[PDB]
């Protein structure tokens, strides 16, 4: 039972991030904080409305085809008319199982990749001011109140202001 | 209490729901994601939506009753629609009849998408017109099919029918005609004089030739006798002959024909006030969904069958506590 | 030797075997993998496994022969089967025969899986009933059809024949019917006294009515003379009547129709004491595979036919020396 | 012709790791060893089994249907018969060839990433205390025996312990 | 100027391109990527280029007349094809006929690919032989269909006449025959005798028996009479029976069958002197794209026939400013 | 307007590489350069020859088939003819839009891979001696003059010769 303790992606999703799909906890010298990243969150949004465009891209319209049940026993010719949509049918229901299997993997994989996306984009910000810790979360060695963290999540984080004090608490 | 005044930790994250739900991929069979939605539409409303196909209900007819003109089917004369329904307690209430290829004739007719009639003025020399019976009530009296001539003897012969009728229009014409199977030998001669008469229809390319069968068939509305149905259609420019020698059921005239969207049905449905482009004989089906496992037989723009009851897309990332 | 004692090397790897089987992906059309899968099965044990469909053999009989009663084919009477096997030595050796649309008949007796037959009691009057062939031995006596009756002038007339035969019951009824067909004008006399004979079969809603054609066909077993076969189904409510005038090879009584898995097959294969859910002309074939490139025709779960020969599904990673 | 060094997964795999699908190689102050990674290695195990059970997600039972051979010339109706057939098999082996061949690079893709991914987690263990060589393998900066390098193949590798020993080799 | 002597910049990057080209994918419905290539082939020639396919111009003639031998068809005597092409200006000019199943005997010699044809020496005991028709003028004189023979009365009688022909070579044997509808009862006897012809061609298995129905049909070239055309294939083995009271229009042969890779094609496309695997009615198309939405009817080594006009495959990376 | 600083893949194409499809462009004592990488670029290349060579393995051979196009109108057999047939472009349609958006899926997929890889490959042989701009560019923290450049292009740089000079400069 350990509260306290913030946490990332790694083997974990945040119930209570309600705003967005992607985000930012941070615990630093004013408390705890907790912000959406709407970038990302927009980016997996617009590709799975896409697919789901796609997949929706409007029924096929047909009217007069053959008949498909039967009231009298006929031989070769029902058999043929049977074989035909039985034969269609299957292909048909073939193709929506690969469809929606394909496409799962596909929304699972896009939206693994905006995570790992926005890590390393993170990651590329605070070049040498922070470490991976291993669990989805950089620790920052130096202090960064909340102004702090909101340049890093608004892509304004001036790496070199920290960097002296940073390098001196990770080594020396 | 508090963390340290010289480092921060930053963590990146993703969303969870406690409601997750199951999907299949080609990884796993079951993984949580956070949302989905169904690909398969699997119920109806249980009503066929009259708009925007027109939907005309047979009733108590079918399409060929009323192609024919049996007398309790009169209503339908000169209808037209997109989708003709047919119930199973449709009945028939004339002469009893036959139709070869029956199947053909009512594709035909339903894919033409209307029962236009235009009467012609057949000359039928020597015989007597308009012939009635009891099994085709229409009142008190004796009745026949509406589009049909039930043509026999005048004075005492029956002289070889033989008469022609050119299409000279921009359309193809339908002709529905018949041929009479007695049911005695006797019965025959009484008719038609003649002791095996003979119907050919034909035009320039083809020709149908049929021959008469005296016997006795199950009893139906009185009767023994049967009349089986045929039809010729006649292309712009083209000419239609009919020669005779006895038992000819003749038309009145042409079905005009059309080429377009229209089909039937077979539904005992309940017609719906309502709007819906897809139809089933389960009744109208909405197609915001590309698949279905409602029914195989469909009408208008619908999702495709399926075998599936089920088929779920996800629509958001895996689903992590 | 050895290295420093100040550092390690930590290195991540992945195992490759001697052994790598190459695979066709998106990105390359041959990579070598570490282990594969065949998915199309291209192999047969070459016996048609007797389990657990029910498989009969007609060794020397069709499905046709079974069912009229071809007196070598005896042992056939009342059969049932899963799928029926039709061999390539099978031969006919009664009346010579044709069926128009011999391809429906033999199609609808292999889907009802049945040749359970009921005598039904027919009253012919004033004709002979029973008439044998030398061309259809029983035996050293002249013989016929098992299930058709040959019906032939009596002291010296053939009256109109004017039968019925209703279906109380709550199974479809299939009669096998026939028309003979004599070699010479005086052929047809002497056995019907009439000298152009007619058949006409009808229910309700249905009719068949064939005209017999005299003239010589190729001598087979002894004759010119030819019988066509017809058949009449019978639904519950319906009436069965048959009207001739001369002649009508006649039923004896009905098939009982079915409907279920049941089928048909052409094959030599042997019949094997096995067990296998999927059959193929060349024998049974495992089903553990998706597809299989051994014949389109199958009957059970089978693998799908595909025209490749071999796919094979990589099981393992990428294999590096 | 050089025995002696150990090399990774960059452009090389190990014949002689018959226990695991994916793992450890190391050297150090005792010597050389060699671990599977169970893990990992159940992991494309799992996912492998699964497409191979969806693929023979069980055979379609099918019973009278139309004839596929003839002894006859007919025309119109058999032609129609034999082309309704030759369809289905050529869309059937259309599925066949694609199935695989996706199925294939999927297998190969979910394998390259089982590898990667134990990379990874390994280097997010060792932080500061060891350096990517470029070949699969890591160069830990301190005294690493069969014990400490267990750890890290155990999860349980305590990078504080080892930091500074390590940080004034990778340094100063 | 310049950067410091103390560091560098080393980039990493991909080409891009000032023309982009937009493709669809999973992710997105139009990205731009640096190239692509069409896979759908939309554009003909127009003209069906007469290599490597031996294409075979009807010009005036469909193939039935062709193989009935219509005078101004007799240039096609004997004639092979991979590819017949029907045009739409062709005619007939001989006696008016129809084609029971015009469409499967049109089909059956389409593949079988010749018009190879053996006289055989039919005897024809007490008829005249060689009738002509003003309707088929053959010069200045009145006469008939090449391979077929009109057969009529001698002296004052028409003797049942009853021919047989074995089969005993090693391929099927198509029989083309026919039968003649004449339009008055005085006309048949005429020509005939007998007041109700037959024709009945039989092998060993099978038989089709045709009776005759006098009566006017439209005036073409001169005539309200008809023939009505027949076929009968006789295998390996078999043996040919014709017998017939009158009316028989005879066969002087067979046409030897084939199978192969012939077909027919119904095309108004001009042929050309190029050379072109895949053929449509719109003209030869290259077959070096996978889909093609020219037409759904080809012959030959073709792209799949597909709704979309346009499918473009990229072949390079994503285009980035 | 800014002309000087060169930038790297990060949202963002050379137009001025025209003699390959991945490369590097450099800044340094001597100047600016550029070239290209043929390795990356012929596995572009044989990649998208691949599919290009499996979607093109050759058309279907078919003679003669079923009739398509009816003058007359006929019920039953007709229908089923035309059905069979619009069920079969239907089908192949499908196929024909599917394929296509899963191989540009694939194509960008593999080419976006090879970028990465690229940029993966050289971060690895510069180990302690750069940093990641985040721009898709490195910061070589020593004097690497063209030839120092070519020997990274070239995979033969030695991290080590520049260590102590570099270090000195990204710390201390
Ligand atoms: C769970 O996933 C489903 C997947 O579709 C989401 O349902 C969709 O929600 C969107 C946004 O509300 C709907 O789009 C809207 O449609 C209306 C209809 O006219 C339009 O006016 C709006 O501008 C917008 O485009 C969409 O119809 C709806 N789909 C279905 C099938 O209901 C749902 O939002 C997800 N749930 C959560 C909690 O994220
Ligand atoms: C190479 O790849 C094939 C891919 O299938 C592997 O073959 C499979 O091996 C597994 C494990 O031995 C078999 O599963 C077992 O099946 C039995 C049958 O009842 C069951 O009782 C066991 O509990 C287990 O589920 C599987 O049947 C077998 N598949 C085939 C087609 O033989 C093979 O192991 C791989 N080779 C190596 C060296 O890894
Ligand atoms: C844009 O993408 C298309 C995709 O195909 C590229 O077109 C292709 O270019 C290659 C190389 O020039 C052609 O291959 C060559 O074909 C000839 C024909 O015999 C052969 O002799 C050569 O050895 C080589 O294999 C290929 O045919 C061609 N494809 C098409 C459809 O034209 C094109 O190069 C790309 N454009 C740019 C600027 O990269
Ligand atoms: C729509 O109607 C069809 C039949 O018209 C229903 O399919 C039948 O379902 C019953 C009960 O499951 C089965 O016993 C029959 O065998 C089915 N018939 C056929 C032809 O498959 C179907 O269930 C109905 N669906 C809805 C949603 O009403
Ligand atoms: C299974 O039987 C079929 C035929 O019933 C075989 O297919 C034939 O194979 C031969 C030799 O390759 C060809 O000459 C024929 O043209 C094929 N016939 C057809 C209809 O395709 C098939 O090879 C057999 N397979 C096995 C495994 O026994
Ligand atoms: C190839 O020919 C076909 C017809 O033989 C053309 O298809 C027709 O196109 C016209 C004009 O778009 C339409 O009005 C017809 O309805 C189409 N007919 C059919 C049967 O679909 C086709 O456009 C031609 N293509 C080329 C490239 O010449
Ligand atoms: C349909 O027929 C029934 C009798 O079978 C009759 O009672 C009913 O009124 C008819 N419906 C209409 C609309 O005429
Ligand atoms: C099948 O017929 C042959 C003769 O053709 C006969 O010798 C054989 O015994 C028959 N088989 C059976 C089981 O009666
Ligand atoms: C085809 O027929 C027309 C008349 O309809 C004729 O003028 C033309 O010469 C004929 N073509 C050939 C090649 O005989
Ligand atoms: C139906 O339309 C035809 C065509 O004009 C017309 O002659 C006929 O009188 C109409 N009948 C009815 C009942 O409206
Ligand atoms: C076959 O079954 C029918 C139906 O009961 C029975 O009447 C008949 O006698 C049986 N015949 C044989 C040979 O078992
Ligand atoms: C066509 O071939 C047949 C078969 O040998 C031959 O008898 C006939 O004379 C040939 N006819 C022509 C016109 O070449």
């Amino acid at each position: 039972g350990i509260f306290g303790a913030i946490a990332g992606f790694i083997e974990n999703g945040w119930e209570g991030m309600i705003d967005g799909w992607y985000g930012f906890r941070h615990q630093n010298s004013e408390g705890t904080g907790q912000a959406a990243d709407l970038k990302s969150t927009q980016a997996a949004i617009d590709q799975i409305n896409g697919k789901l465009n796609r997949v929706i891209e409007k029924t096929n319209e047909k009217f007069h085809q053959i008949e498909k049940e039967f009231s009298e026993v006929e031989g070769r010719i029902q058999d043929l008319e049977k074989y035909v949509e039985d034969t269609k049918i299957d292909l048909w229901s073939y193709n929506a199982e690969l469809l929606v299997a394909l496409e799962n993997q596909h929304t699972i994989d896009l939206t693994d990749s905006e995570m790992n996306k926005l890590f390393e984009k993170t990651r590329r910000q605070l070049r040498e001011n922070a470490e991976d810790m291993g669990n989805g979360c950089f620790k920052i060695y130096h202090k960064c109140d909340n102004a702090c963290i909101g340049s890093i999540r608004n892509g304004t984080y001036d790496h070199d202001v920290y960097r002296d004090e940073a390098l001196n608490n990770r080594f020396q | 209490p508090g963390n340290d005044n010289s480092t921060a930790t930053l963590c990146l994250g993703h969303h969870a729901v406690p409601n997750g739900t199951l999907v299949k991929t080609i990884t796993n069979d079951q993984i949580e994601v956070t949302n989905a939605t169904e690909l398969v539409q699997s119920s109806s409303t249980g009503k066929i939506c009259n708009n925007p196909h027109r939907i005309l209900d047979g009733i108590n007819c079918t399409l060929i009753d009323a192609l024919l003109g049996d007398p309790h089917c009169d209503g339908f004369q000169n209808e037209t629609w997109d989708l003709f329904v047919e119930r199973s307690k449709a009945f028939s209430n004339c002469y009893p009849y036959d139709v070869p290829d029956y199947a053909s004739l009512r594709s035909l007719v339903a894919s033409s998408g209307t029962l236009e009639f235009i009467n012609e003025g057949f000359t039928w020399t020597g015989v007597t017109q308009n012939g009635g019976s009891n099994a085709c009530k229409r009142g008190p009296d004796s009745g026949f099919f509406s589009r049909l001539n039930w043509l026999y003897k005048s004075g005492s012969a029956y002289p070889v029918l033989n008469v022609t009728m050119p299409n000279n229009d921009n359309f193809d014409k339908l002709y529905i005609w018949g041929v009479h199977h007695p049911s005695t030998d006797q019965e025959q001669t009484n008719l038609y004089v003649q002791a095996s008469g003979r119907v050919t229809v034909s035009t320039k390319r083809s020709q149908q030739t049929i021959i008469p069968n005296i016997g006795s068939r199950p009893w139906v509305r009185g009767l023994s006798s049967r009349i089986s149905i045929y039809w010729t259609i006649v292309k712009p420019g083209d000419i239609l002959v009919i020669n005779s020698n006895g038992n000819l059921i003749a038309p009145r005239g042409y079905f005009k024909m059309r080429t377009g969207k229209s089909s039937i049905m077979r539904s005992d449905a309940p017609i719906g006030t309502c709007i819906s482009e897809c139809i089933t004989p389960n009744g109208s089906i909405p197609n915001d969904k590309p698949f279905q496992n409602v029914n195989k037989i469909t009408y208008g723009a619908c999702p495709k069958y399926v075998k599936q009851n089920t088929l779920k897309l996800a629509t958001g990332m895996r689903n992590v506590p």
